[PDB]
């Protein structure tokens, strides 16, 4: 019995990490 | 039945969508000809290649539009994952001033075995004409996802769309039994004959063809595979003196019953805990597949 | 014989493109 | 007979999502 | 080898009242009289990092050099500034020297009206005090207002902020906005960002922001010239009705010896109910930070 192939191509991995949180608001209106 | 390669006199254009895109990305390649040049004859084909080995590959998703023109076959355009051909009929050596294209998805891969944020470029050739594209490998993600859910769509099949459910895949230990529902949304059709089972590690092993679902209920005390085929639904439950330690890989494809709809759904739920983070009850996992597009057109003057 | 299993599922996406600056502080007096 | 090696990874992941908006900005001009 | 305790002279604050966003010079004094100062030597000065009163150190790296030799290091960190010597001041005898810097002083009290808390600076065993100013929120209902100001741990560039349609209310006519950047900075056109809140809720950030943002809203172009430093907003009034469009971009410095940097705008809408403006000047003005260090020696 010869040796099998070769399996097909894997699946596209998770999605990232949530990214990190905003830098602080502007100073707000006169 | 003798043919020409005639990209090399006949190729007007070639042009591709987006230059820049990310691995695994879809491109738009669209190829325009005329007969300005030389008069297209039965057994002309053209030709058009790209980079298929090494560092960059270019792998065209596999489909086929015929050159039609008032209900006359005159050409037919030809996709392989390796290169496009467009061969021509005996119905087209009665028309003149012929100029038409082949327009068609090709996805994109970088394959630099090289760390850090990388960008490597792929030339698609097609007779005079030669076009640039860069295709960019962002800077691997932290690896700590427990459950997630994906489709895929090979360049070697376009008929069927993979689907995979990803369990415990940073091999963790589980502390409680993992239940995902699976509901297959419309345009597509499960097929039992693909459903595979992928675990890795501890109790690592393939279960695929027939008994697949059988051999891992077996091999796996507990865990439980049920498939609804009118309803296109999978329930699959493992237990946590399995999962821990473990990755399970369900890989199904589904058989597309609508070319003509533009991209497919399949909805999940997870119930799942990883020892150390918190718990998930029901969570929704879903997942949406992108459809190929692809067109030829030609435009030609009879008698 | 038989043909491998299909390939590991790739390296997870990158990460989230950092938020949204804050929003706007209270206006001022006289 | 035998069984085959396994497929060869496959794409990467999505991007992760936009990250949470920051804090306030400081009070307006007097 | 932590030496705050032991060398520190004098610390002064400049400003003793200021309001909530307001900065405020920090001087710090040492000597050798007390001990002499070694390689690995530290002057720690730190301020209160967190609660109702908190400090914000503008970040800067100014060089304790003497005679075209770099003896020392004066870091400055919006938690805390550290002032490290190298293994050059070990030639020197009588040594006083100072470092002033500019911090940001902030009032985090969520407490109706006026309020007024202090906050005490520590260097060694000298300490000073502090006065933030909370001033109370307003009824004013700015339609447009331009506002940019420079974080404390990013003095290298200036944030810009063009704030669109705050009040989110229906509008009578394209808004158009003109950008004129001044001299002394450069446009980024990275951090240009686009934030729009309300009936459309959408951010978009980095490269192809603007792309992204003229896609998304049909009819709206954002008109950016990267040398000539001038953006030009066009919003039509289907889309700029009841939509608070926020455009922020961050401006490198290029002139750190310049006091203050300047940004025009010219804004044209017509908010339903209310006068119609045509053209009308939106000036704002950012201060820019001065921070020094001086080191006297002798052999």
């Amino acid at each position: 019995g010869p040796p099998g192939p070769p399996g097909p191509p894997g699946p596209p991995g998770p999605r990232g990490r949530t990214g990190p949180p905003g830098p602080p608001g502007p100073p707000g209106p006169p | 039945g003798s043919a020409r390669d005639i990209s090399s006199t006949n190729v007007t254009d070639l042009t591709v969508s987006p230059s820049k895109i990310e691995d695994g990305g879809k491109t738009t390649v669209k190829m325009t000809f005329d007969d300005k040049n030389g008069k297209i004859q039965n057994g002309d084909m053209i030709k058009v290649a790209w980079p298929t080995s090494g560092t960059v590959k270019i792998e065209g998703y596999s489909k086929t539009v015929p050159l039609t023109v008032k209900g006359e076959q005159v050409g037919q355009a030809v996709i392989t994952p390796d290169g496009a051909t467009i061969t021509f009929n005996d119905k087209v050596e009665k028309l003149s001033d012929v100029s038409g294209f082949a327009e068609f998805e090709v996805q994109g891969r970088n394959l630099t075995q090289t760390n850090t944020s990388d960008d490597k470029v792929a030339t698609i050739t097609s007779g005079n004409k030669s076009t640039n594209v860069t295709v960019h490998k962002s800077e691997a993600g932290t690896s700590s996802v427990f459950y997630y859910k994906t489709g895929d769509m090979l360049p070697e099949d376009t008929t069927h769309v993979r689907w995979f459910l990803n369990i415990n895949n940073e091999k963790s230990y589980v502390s409680k039994d993992i239940t995902i529902k699976d509901q297959i949304q419309g345009g597509q059709q499960l097929d039992l004959s693909t459903l595979n089972i992928n675990v890795t590690g501890t109790h690592s092993n393939y279960y695929s063809g027939q008994s697949a679902i059988t051999d891992f209920e077996k091999a796996f005390p507990g865990s439980k595979i049920t498939v609804d085929n009118t309803k296109n639904t999978i329930d699959v439950t493992i237990p946590q003196g399995y999962g821990s330690y473990n990755s399970f890989s369900i890989n199904y494809k589904t058989k597309i019953t609508n070319e003509q709809q533009k991209e497919f759904v399949n909805n999940s739920q997870a119930w799942y805990q990883e020892h150390g983070k918190e718990e998930v009850n029901g969570k929704s996992f879903n997942h949406t597949v992108h459809n190929i597009n692809a067109n030829a057109g030609i435009e030609g003057t009879v008698k």
